């Protein structure tokens, strides 16, 4: 994992094409350029994107497809400095450095590149992806392991599934997710998918991208407000739905959401639905005011000891408000009385 | 004095740029079938061979290219090859996925002269005694293997001629569809096998033949090697 010193990376959202402008040859100690350049992709599908004619500065272009090597550890790659080397997406520990720089586009940034050196082109008002299920509309369903493909239905059509091929490895599956994601992310209107994969598995995928944005913001990334919902959240929110909400809206999340946005601020409490849709990492809100929201607490933390509870914790107390409850109701069980003790400070 | 508001906006236009460029992945003409086409008609009009009255269903018959057979015999034949790169011979078609679709005809007319290639190399390996035998009938040859070899890719040339020159009017596109590579790839797959399990007397002939400019694009592009033009 220790990156050789000798990689540049560069990390954007449009790299599902490949950058043609940004390749460059590079300069040894030799002093002369090397027109020789040799490119690595994922997949021999990917070779159907990779134009010959769009490097007018190099003599000879050569593509293989990237295939893990065992031989060579990541510490010490091998060294070819007969030829540039460009990486594409990898999704496996780089193993050969050409001449001088090393550049690698990516769109994901998994943890072989972590410690690498890095330079994000972060991205200005993302789209979300609009994420809901059938149960009236002509699906138009794409291939995953190459978007490239669709591109002018997706960039057109807006109902889309995602489907998998069961060949494809886990980190495949990941790194075209990301790239139908990121063209989302780009279109112009939001665009509605599902993906026809057991729900585990689509939970797996999530907690990836998940992992993978929080190494983009740990770099420096722009923070995106779009992002995947919890498969137990989704059915809570369906819960509260047919509770209340009849129809199916798009955004229906973002809905109950700013539903209650609109009650977060005057009367100075959580609403339930973020408490239920989160041990410990308790969540806050703030007004430009100093006021915390749980308790209406002060922005240091949790009081240590404010007052004591005697009047109150005494099993007297809570006794005898139990069996007068008891004898007003009629009631034999199924009541139960607590202490109001979750009191920072009024 | 300021910053960001510049890399800002930069990063915005370049994202709707990139957005918009994506359909820039249309192409507006292929120069692979104009190779073909080229080679093709230059070698039948200077030689008249194109013979062109055989269908792929069968073998080609000595009866019809006895002559031919002995003309070739006076040029040299090393540089042919002996296996055929299907995958290189037949990669121009599959450009052709018309946008949405035109006519669903194209696609299926495709996958069906694909397995006509198919078929009809399948029965060139599987008769190869056979050919030489047929072609051992008018006399025996030194470059008999190049001989067999030319004429069955020859015939298939011409055929193709035959087939692209209904399509052309199309529109070829840079990415080629998935389903047909795919077909195209395990096609391949199943002719190479087919011919690397056979044995081949080449020969090799010295003298410095006659050189045609002609014939020598007709063997490169025999071996889909398209640096010819």
């Amino acid at each position: 994992m220790e990156c050789p010193f000798q990689i540049q990376v560069c990390i954007s959202d449009r790299f599902f094409a490949f950058p043609h402008n940004l390749v460059e040859p590079q300069s040894d100690v030799g002093n002369k350029l090397i027109e020789n350049l040799i490119v690595y992709v994922p997949t021999d599908d990917d070779r159907l994107y990779i134009d010959k004619k769009q490097f007018p500065k190099f003599n000879s272009v050569l593509v293989y497809r990237h295939e893990h090597d065992v031989n060579i550890d990541s510490r010490s790659p091998k060294k070819t400095a007969s030829a540039t080397i460009v990486y594409w997406n990898p999704l496996v520990p780089i193993t050969e450095i050409g001449a001088g720089e090393t550049r690698v586009f990516s769109v994901l940034l998994t943890n072989n590149l972590f410690y690498c050196n890095t330079m994000i082109v972060h991205h200005e008002n993302p789209k979300c992806p609009i994420e809901f299920t059938y149960p009236k509309s002509n699906l138009r369903p794409i291939a995953c392991e190459i978007p490239l493909s669709h591109f002018k239905e997706l960039v057109e059509s807006n109902d889309f599934l995602l489907c998998f091929n069961l060949e494809t490895s886990t980190m495949v599956k990941i790194l075209s997710l990301k790239r139908i994601f990121c063209i989302f992310q780009y279109r112009k209107q939001p665009a509605r998918y599902v993906i026809n994969l057991p729900h585990e598995e689509i939970d797996n995928l999530y907690n990836k991208l998940n992992w993978e944005r929080t190494r983009r913001l740990m770099k420096g990334d722009v923070p995106s407000n779009c992002a995947t919902v919890n498969r137990s959240s989704l059915k809570y929110i369906k819960q509260a739905q047919s509770l209340l909400g009849i129809p199916d809206y798009s955004q229906t999340v973002v809905d109950f959401v700013k539903m209650f946005q609109k009650i977060i601020f005057p009367y100075q409490l959580v609403p339930n639905v973020i408490i239920k849709l989160n041990l410990f990492c308790k969540n806050d809100s703030i007004a430009i005011s100093s006021s915390g929201i749980v308790p209406i607490n002060m922005p240091d933390f949790s009081p240590p000891n404010t007052f004591d509870y005697s009047d109150y914790a005494n099993r007297t107390n809570i006794n005898f408000v139990t069996q007068r409850v008891l004898t007003d109701g009629g009631f034999s069980s199924g009541i139960t009385v607590t202490p109001v003790k979750y009191n920072y400070y009024l | 004095d300021y910053e960001k508001e510049s890399k800002r906006r930069k990063l915005e236009d370049e994202d709707f740029l990139k957005l918009k460029a994506l359909e820039f992945s249309k192409d507006i003409v292929n120069e692979k079938l104009q190779k073909i086409i080229v080679v093709t008609d230059g070698m039948k009009r200077l030689y008249e061979y194109c013979n062109c009255k055989n269908s792929l269903e069968t073998l080609p018959s000595a009866a019809n290219y006895g002559s031919l057979l002995k003309r070739l015999n006076l040029y040299n034949l090393d540089h042919i090859e002996m296996n055929v790169n299907f995958y290189e011979l037949l990669f121009p078609l599959t450009l052709y996925n018309d946008n949405d679709n035109s006519d669903k005809t194209l696609s299926h007319q495709l996958v069906n002269y694909i397995f006509l290639a198919s078929n009809y190399f399948q029965n060139c390996a599987k008769n190869f005694n056979y050919m030489r035998e047929t072609f051992n009938v008018f006399g025996p040859f030194k470059q008999i293997d190049f001989m067999v070899m030319f004429v069955i890719k020859f015939n298939f040339l011409c055929d193709m001629r035959n087939f692209a020159k209904l399509i052309d009017e199309l529109v070829p596109n840079k990415q080629p569809n998935m389903r047909i590579h795919s077909v195209l790839v395990m096609r391949d797959k199943i002719v190479k096998l087919a011919f690397s399990n056979l044995q081949f007397q080449t020969f090799s002939k010295k003298d410095k033949s006659r050189n045609t400019k002609h014939l020598q694009r007709l063997i490169m592009l025999m071996n889909a090697n398209y640096n010819v033009i």
